[PDB]
RNA sequence: GAACUGAAGAGUUUGAUCAUGGCUCAGAUUGAACGCUGGCGGCAGGCCUAACACAUGCAAGUCGAGCGGAUGAAGGGAGCUUGCUCCUGGAUUCAGCGGCGGACGGGUGAGUAAUGCCUAGGAAUCUGCCUGGUAGUGGGGGAUAACGUCCGGAAACGGGCG
RNA sequence: GGUCCAGACUCCUACGGGAGGCAGCAGUGGGGAAUAUUGGACAAUGGGCGAAAGCCUGAUCCAGCCAUGCCGCGUGUGUGAAGAAGGUCUUCGGAUUGUAAAGCACUUUAAGUUGGGAGGAAGGGCAGUAAGUUAAUACCUUGCUGUUUUGACGUUACCAAC
């Protein structure tokens, strides 16, 4: 299949696998990243919620 | 000890200051003991720049009260015109 | 906001001249200015003291282009000075910009002088001014522009205001556009129609 | 020269009327919320409820010109030989003792009906650093942290001797 | 944002044994109709220490979000009667939407792109000179002179061109 990643250097984009609410650090998702690169302090668009990462 | 400093009035970007006699640990808008003056890094047209009153400003440094470092500054400049 | 829409339903709902046109043609060979617009137009519905007021109140608005808020703010400033409110709006109104470089002749109309104010063709002491509500005062000296000396619209405004009637109150430099505001026009400077007694009724209530 | 200048009523009880009397409406304001809609800028404002419970970062340190100690540059060189060793010197950096600061700045309104707050008074007090005067800083003593040493503890760290 | 004791509640643990206090700034859960960013810099004004460079500062200065409020400005300007086409009403004559639209001709504020461009800055290092302090052209303090060096906001306010 050659797994051509595209470019590390695009604009991040991946899937949710997971998400759960934390007591202690509000909702987290844990999402697969297919391509580009994801860094923190990122404005994310992820379902309906949006948003930006204060951590990763 | 007791000082003269100066407390920022104005607005965003456009500050003005009033010349306090304070007790050093005091909020630096907050309660004073006397202000004598006035100071404006804008000024233009005819507004001043700065006023001082010559003998309250020599009375309270008689009772040894500290002025600042911009203070001291435009003091001695107000005293040279 | 502003408004930008049919210039002369207004003056038939009025029932005045109160100009809104450049006064070229003329007003009755435009739109049969007799009736109230729309469907019930033929009907005459004498109406009561509120309305009165308020069609008063409205006819001055209409006739200077300001809106509500900014109304209410030059009635709290007239009502605020010295010597009768009544007349004091008019002295405030009659001193907008606007309104000043419509009487010297720069614009066919009030809009014409707005998009000439607000586009940054004018300046008032020497400087540029855009605020189509500069108060201005007595003796400045509102001219053109260089770059903007030679639009059409000036001069077809000026030769157009050379017959409405003598203002006597501003001198217009006719060949390099220049004017001056000697003073601000008293009551018996403008048309005695309006009643501004009804404004202050109304207002005061 | 100024510091003001100021006061509207209407609907509804009856076949109709006057009075009494309630209800309702027309105004100005919000630390506002909701519905529909939404271009720009300037200046402000933003947990009013649970003084409910809190993951994670930062918010109070500084002084080597008070004091031992250990870190030990560049260099002058000395030897052997390309680089090392040695010495003198030594610049920088601080774990510890010590001096100040930490009682300020920042947050909140639970308690409090009077040891609180506001206004006007007074008498019996203290007050680092700050200002101006007055008189001085002469000479000894015993310690102790750091450090070395000996055990225990998963660690946090603790203990005895010099 | 110190100590000791007791208490309620969370947690660590190697099961021997300890730790904690956001009504500081961000942030989370919860309650609620409802109230925001894990931002930047100590450049400015202040505060602590220092002798002085200087270090620290979620005070402060600024940025982010939200029509929450106040204020200001835009969404064009003039001419234009076949009184167009469509809609609506009609006494079927017509009226009205309406100079409104189209057509014709003008203007480019705000927003977009490009290029210029202040003010917030006082000071600090070095070098020289002159006065005062002594006992002294020393050190040091103070005037002045020359050189060098400082801005988070920031692609600043503002200005010019298409
Ligand atoms: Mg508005
Ligand atoms: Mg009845
Ligand atoms: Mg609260
Ligand atoms: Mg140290
Ligand atoms: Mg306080
Ligand atoms: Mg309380
Ligand atoms: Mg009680
Ligand atoms: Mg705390
Ligand atoms: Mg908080
Ligand atoms: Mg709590
Ligand atoms: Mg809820
Ligand atoms: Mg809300
Ligand atoms: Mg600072
Ligand atoms: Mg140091
Ligand atoms: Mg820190
Ligand atoms: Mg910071
Ligand atoms: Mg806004
Ligand atoms: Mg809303
Ligand atoms: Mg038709
Ligand atoms: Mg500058």
């Amino acid at each position: 299949v050659l797994e051509l990643k595209a470019t590390p250097s695009a604009p991040g984009r991946g899937v949710v696998v997971e998400s759960r609410l934390d007591k202690g650090r509000g909702p987290v998702a844990t999402v697969l990243v297919q391509d580009g690169t994801l860094r923190q302090g990122d404005m994310v668009l992820v379902g309906i919620n949006y948003g930006r990462v204060r951590a990763m | 000890m007791v000082t003269i400093r100066l407390a920022r009035g104005g607005s965003k970007k456009r500050p003005f200051y009033h010349l306090t006699v304070t007790n050093s640990r005091n909020a630096r808008d907050g309660r004073f003991v006397e202000r004598i003056g006035f100071f404006n890094p804008v000024a233009t047209g005819g507004e001043v720049r700065l006023s001082v009153d010559q003998e309250r400003a020599t009375y309270w440094l008689g009772q040894g009260a500290q002025p600042s470092e911009r203070v001291a500054q435009l003091l001695k400049d107000a005293a040279k015109a | 906001a502003r408004y930008i829409g049919p210039k002369c339903k207004l003056s038939r709902r009025e029932g005045t001249d109160l100009f809104l046109k450049s006064g070229a043609r003329a007003l009755d060979s435009k739109c049969k200015a007799e009736n109230v617009p729309g469907q019930h137009g033929q009907r005459r519905g004498r109406l009561s003291d509120y309305g009165l007021q308020l069609r008063e109140k409205q006819k001055v608005r209409r006739i200077y282009g300001v809106l509500e808020r900014q109304f209410r703010g030059y009635y709290q400033e007239a009502s605020r000075r010295k010597g009768s409110t009544g007349e004091n709006l008019l002295q405030l109104l009659e001193c907008r910009l606007d309104n000043v470089v419509y009487r010297m002749g720069f614009g066919s109309t009030r809009s014409e002088s707005r998009q000439l104010v607000s586009h940054k063709a004018i300046t008032v002491n020497g400087q540029t001014v855009n605020i189509p509500s500069y108060q201005v005062k007595a003796g400045d000296v509102v001219a053109v522009r260089e770059k903007s000396k030679n639009q059409l619209r000036i001069a077809q405004a000026l030769e157009l205001c050379g017959q409405r009637g003598r203002v006597e109150w501003v001198e217009v430099d006719l060949d390099k556009k220049a004017g001056t505001f000697k003073s601000a026009p008293a009551r018996s400077d403008l048309s005695a129609d309006i009643n501004e007694n009804l404004i202050v009724e109304l207002y005061s209530k």
